DNA sequence: CCTTGGCGGTTAAAACGCGGGGGACAGCGCGTACGTGCGTTTAAGCGGTGCTAGAGCTGTCTACGACCAATTGAGCGGCCTCGGCACCGGGATTCTGAT
DNA sequence: ATCAGAATCCCGGTGCCGAGGCCGCTCAATTGGTCGTAGACAGCTCTAGCACCGCTTAAACGCACGTACGCGCTGTCCCCCGCGTTTTAACCGCCAAGG
């Protein structure tokens, strides 16, 4: 419950500073939380898809990598 | 020379490439010089990246190449940015990048 | 032990974080967010930790790309105060909805 | 198990480029994912060309024009030179 | 007599969002494409179908580019485009590295 | 040469794209972006044609080259 | 044939041939191309449905590809799938920015 | 004189089912043929990667099902799973 | 069989002159939206303690596919006729600007 | 508003030209039998995930407070948008040749 606010205001501030943002408004935060939510929706839909077709009750990192390969946002480093 | 690696004088083993190309569902038949050509191209690309990796480890005077060095070495090239732009490496970070109007006048 | 004008802390955080490497969003609230969205598609999952770290990596990548495009839109608009219509323009032009 | 990787091969590459430079485990994993990515890209593009001219086997010429397709100019020209040199050296010897 | 500005312009936006017939006509675009291709191999012959496909692709790609350009130029509180809008949009889409 | 791309045709593309009023240097910027995109497409097309060992650019080489761009086009049987 | 043995309009044999001459795996299962034929026919059914409504829009009987383009772009999910694929003779939607409208 | 193929009659019969008082241009038929070829190649590639990431090579209809739910947007894929499962049952219960 | 290419005639497309007017830009007020600290509070996380779904390996066995050989009936090349539609002229409407 | 008047829609006409109906035929999908091997499945084992606990400690918080950039308003100035005019080349149509 309410784990979208587990994304803290200083976390959005920190990711703004790493990306290069200087002046952060107050209306940005929940829009950022919503975009993060939609992204995680599509990704975990594909992850559960590959998990169910594995016929295994555990989600692996390899499945996450393969789903990201299905996106176009390919992640190296963790195998596959 | 017994091994085809020695017959090519390269290091990426053409035989393991040949085994993966047989179990690859790519054509019906696989030639005998195509995995040689492919292993040469892969050796050239790995050398092309590890060269800039060595330069990145030398710029910070660090011995073991860390993935930060890898990310900086990829973004410092222009053609390797044009290739791997939709690729995102873990542990990387980004370029040290500051815009024009952000600095105090 | 002093206070200066607003902006020095900003550039100091930019330098400190482009020097830094690792995660900005912490682990456990991100884990519980993933489990919240994950239970709503299938009940009673079990997770590899590296899978969740990969999710965190992709999330940070996507947000950093969105912030770079947002800041380019802002500096284009002769503004430094970003507003949510900048993110509107950004996720319009990337076409990803 | 016998999960085969590309570890010692890129170790030999690094010893024959920067001969006194170490490297980490996860960086080697990044290199492994890199080689598998480029391998699948070139093999898939070669299979596409095999279907696009209805030629059911693979020679080196498909690989040559495939790396012409993927990489842009200068790196492609160097890779073509490297591949032709290694192929001719494997050919005559 | 004379009309006001925006009458003719938006009227032709209405009149030109209906016909999908091509606007960059055949022969100068053809001479341009042969000029571009000339520096790849000497004296290459052309089907008409490849020329038609590249003509369609060119006009469609510039339609999409102009959409993102105009959304930028309105979002930065202007009415008329300027080439840094195109630079901004192409920076967004990841063509310029 | 490049100047078959007349000013009012670029205006018509601005009309269909949704643009009301046009500056001056849009013309040169449009010609530049147009030239870059056509260069990439024709290079991939003639690479396909040179693997086909034939002297004439097909429609199919164009179609599969735009497939390679991630800019797939229908209508021409690919 | 096997087509009316599942009651469709798309063949099973041609698709079963294409799954071997595409080298998409080693072997091809029994009913999988039937499944694929059903998926394809449902897709083109929805497409030609909205195409027919687009034909009703401009009051024509034979489908012109502008009607195809508008029917693809109007639906949300059909603009999601076929957004990255432009179509020859397609055009774009009737689109006017309201912030450009005169007073 | 190579005997080339298309999909004109099958899609044309589908059109005559759901819209009997409706014609078609042949250009649109080429468009739809390209469309079906695209959909077919995408489903083939997803079935391919399913076969690779499952360490098997026997394509059942279940792999095609999970590829259908991947490639297509949600509710349309739900109806697609309905159509596919119905066709599987009607083809395998009878002969 | 399809691509280039030479020529003649044209009308529409563009280039160019031109004026005015309205949009971009500057400046500035201002003031309220938000960076910065600071104790004040929150809770992450890091290390221990067990538990046991379930991932994964091993064997098996058969049940489904790869393929061989005849076949046949739809699909495909070709050929016609039509009526749907681009376009021609009229009238009516429907916008917008001068007023 | 208020009307004059171009711009555009819209209605009957038309002929003509691709869409579709139809004929002749052929080869690919069908049927069916035979082999073989992959995979579904049952059982094992032992690994990692999970839930939970102690303590801590570094990090998030509300708000006071200054302050600076966002934004509204006004003024400027010349850049395009639009229209009359002159030039001009893309296109249509034909007609070979030759690769």
């Amino acid at each position: 419950r309410d784990n979208i606010q587990g994304i803290t205001k200083p976390a959005i501030r920190r990711l703004a500073r790493r990306g290069g943002v200087k002046r952060i408004s107050g209306l940005i935060y929940e829009e950022t939380r919503g975009v993060l939510k939609v992204f995680l929706e599509n990704v975990i839909r594909d992850a559960v898809t590959y998990t169910e077709h594995a016929k295994r009750k555990t989600v692996t990192a390899m499945d996450v990598v393969y789903a990201l390969k299905r996106q176009g946002r390919t992640l190296y480093g963790f195998g596959g | 020379a017994k091994t085809r690696s020695s017959r090519a004088g390269l290091q990426f083993p053409v035989g393991r490439v040949h085994r993966l190309l047989r179990k690859g569902n790519y054509s019906e038949r696989v030639g005998a010089g195509a995995p040689v050509y492919l292993a040469a191209v892969l050796e050239y690309l790995t050398a092309e990246i590890l060269e800039l990796a060595g330069n990145a480890a030398r710029d910070n005077k660090k011995t073991r190449i860390i993935p930060r060095h890898l990310q900086l070495a990829i973004r410092n090239d222009e053609e390797l940015n044009k290739l791997l732009g939709r690729v995102t490496i873990a542990q990387g970070g980004v370029l040290p990048n500051i815009q024009a109007v952000l600095l105090p006048k | 032990p002093h206070r200066y004008r607003p902006g020095t802390v900003a550039l100091r955080e930019i330098r400190r974080y482009q020097k830094s490497t690792e995660l900005l969003i912490r682990k456990l609230p991100f884990q519980r967010l993933v489990r919240e969205i994950a239970q709503d598609f299938k009940t009673d999952l079990r997770f590899q930790s590296a899978a969740i770290g990969a999710l965190q990596e992709a999330s940070e990548a996507y947000l950093v790309g969105l912030f770079e495009d947002t800041n380019l839109c802002a500096i284009h608009a002769k503004r430094v105060t970003i507003m949510p219509k900048d993110i509107q323009l950004a996720r319009r032009i990337r076409g990803e909805r | 198990s016998r999960k085969e990787s590309y570890s010692i091969y890129v170790y030999k590459v690094l010893k024959q480029v920067h001969p006194d430079t170490g490297i980490s485990s996860k960086a080697m994993g990044i290199m492994n994912s890199f080689v598998n990515d480029i391998f699948e890209r070139i093999a898939g593009e070669a299979s596409r060309l095999a279907h696009y001219n209805k030629r059911s086997t693979i020679t080196s010429r498909e690989i040559q024009t495939a790396v012409r397709l993927l990489l842009p100019g200068e790196l492609a020209k160097h890779a073509v030179s490297e591949g032709t040199k290694a192929v001719t050296k494997y050919t005559s010897a």
